Order: structure tokens, then sequence, then C-alpha cells
């Protein structure tokens, strides 16, 4: 029923300009891409975890610049603004490949451009992660979601006030609030035809935040396999 | 330790 007010409609555009700014090759990532051979990634496999090394970086920044469009994280301490990173990094890129899962061949596209298979993603490094980002991609086709649908839900992966460390506790929750209602309205607006799509939609943080955790101890297992090897901001990000 | 992401914060 309530469609979204005035200053809403500021913060969607807001959070939906962030999202398209930062969104690796825009609308042209279907003409940009690129399928991995695929006698890389099949059965840890080196050849592999090369190419996902090499886009793992960009992936990561785009993120941190999805935030600074953001200005609610602007006018936050800086300490606080690498926590919230730190916490969601892993999240919006799964959420931005799975947004990206081509049923035809069945492929998530990372950076814009190279297409990879679950077992690619899955022998390239990221194991079991594999499957819960393609198992997204797959349930996330149905909802038909829009770049702005997209961006609020970043924008509510990324204002979680419960990451450890964190000083802004009340503030951080007082923005993610105001997301959620901006981003309810916009579905009501936006007249999709699934009932319950709102409730259906928030629980996909559930998955995203799931394969959050579980990349944190798939980091524990690519140290006691492949460190020299992995890119700086990787390192940063994804540790202590 | 998140000077890198210091640097990419303080960017721009
Ligand atoms: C969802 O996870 C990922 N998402 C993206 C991405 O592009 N998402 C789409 C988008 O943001 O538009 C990547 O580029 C990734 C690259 C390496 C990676 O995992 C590995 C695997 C092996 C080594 C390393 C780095 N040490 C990372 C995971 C990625």
């Amino acid at each position: 029923k309530p469609e979204p007010t005035d200053e809403e409609w500021e913060l969607i555009k807001t959070v939906t300009e962030a999202h398209v700014a930062t969104n690796a090759q825009g609308s042209h990532w279907k003409q940009k891409r690129k399928f991995l051979p695929e006698d890389i990634g099949q059965a840890v496999d080196l050849e592999a975890f090369s190419h996902f090394t090499k886009i793992i970086t960009p992936a990561i920044t785009r993120v941190v610049d999805f935030a600074k469009k953001l200005p609610m994280f602007c006018e936050l301490p800086c300490e606080d603004q690498i926590i919230l990173l730190k916490g969601c990094c892993m999240e919006i890129m799964s959420l931005r490949a799975a947004v990206r899962y081509d049923p035809e061949s069945e492929t998530l596209t990372l950076n814009g451009e190279m297409a990879v298979t679950r077992g690619q993603l899955k022998n390239g490094g990221l194991g079991v992660v594999s499957d819960a980002i393609f198992d997204l991609g797959m349930s996330l086709s149905s909802f038909n979601l829009d770049d702005t649908e997209v961006a609020l839900l970043q924008a509510v992966l990324l204002m979680s006030s419960d990451r450890p460390g964190l000083a802004c506790v009340e503030r951080i929750e007082k923005y993610q609030d105001s997301f959620l209602l901006a981003f309810e309205h916009y579905i009501n607006y936006r007249k999709h035809h699934v009932t319950h799509f709102w409730p259906k939609l928030l629980m996909k943080v559930t998955d995203l935040r799931m394969i959050g955790a579980c990349h944190a101890s798939r980091f524990l297992h690519m140290k006691v396999e492949c460190t020299e090897l992995f890119p700086p901001l990787f390192l940063e990000v994804f540790e202590d | 330790e998140n000077a890198l992401l210091r640097y990419l914060l303080d960017k721009d």
C-alpha cells in the first residue's frame, strides 16, 4: 500500500546512482562478457586461482566506491566505515555476481566480463561458497530485480549495526531502517506480480550473510592451501 | 591493516 515519500524518493535515487556508477560495465556487461575456458577450473587449481586473484581487487574497490557515493556512509567515523566495508564486501560482490546469473549458459559474470561456471568458481578457490552464490543466482531470476532494488539491498547489507567493534551502532541502525522503509515503499510502487515479494526478498539477506560467513571460513582453508599469492586488498578486507 | 582501505576511503 504505502508508496515512497519525497525524501525517500531522493534516497532511492542517491543509492540507485551509487550502484550504477560502481557496477562493472553497467548495461554492456552482456556484450562485454568472455567465457572462462572450460580447461581452467576442472578437478587447489592454481591456473584458475590466478584468473580470480586478477579481478578480486577491482571488485572490492567497486564496493568501496558504492559506499562513498552514499552521504550517510560518509557521515561516519573512518574506523566504522572500515568495519562496515569489511562486513559487506563479499556480500555485495556475491549479489552483483548472482544478479548476472545466466540460466542459458548457467554462468555468473564477475567484473562485468568474466563468465564462470559453478565448478570454475569452486575449483578456483571459493569451494562450496560457489554453490551458495550460484543458488542465489538461480533463485533471484524469478524476482526480476531492477538496479534500484539491487542497490537498496547493498545499502541494507552495508548499514549493518551488528558489526563487531563498531561505535555508532544506533546511527547505523537508523540509517539501515531508513533504507528498509524506502525499499518496502519502492516494491509497492513497482507493482510486482508476486504476493509477499517484500519478505521473500529480505530473507535473501540471510543467504548473503551466510555467504559472507561461509567465505570467512574458506579464507582459513585458502591459507592452509594456496599468502604471497593473495592480492593486498583481499588480505586487508577478509582478515582482521 | 586498513592502510589501503584508509587510502581508498580518503581518496578523491
Ligand atoms: C562473489 O565473489 C566474487 N565476486 C567477484 C565479482 O566480480 N563480483 C561481481 C561484481 O562485483 O560485479 C569477483 O571478481 C571475485 C573474484 C575472486 C573471488 O574469489 C577468489 C578466489 C581465489 C582467489 C581470490 C583472491 N585471493 C578470490 C570471488 C569473487
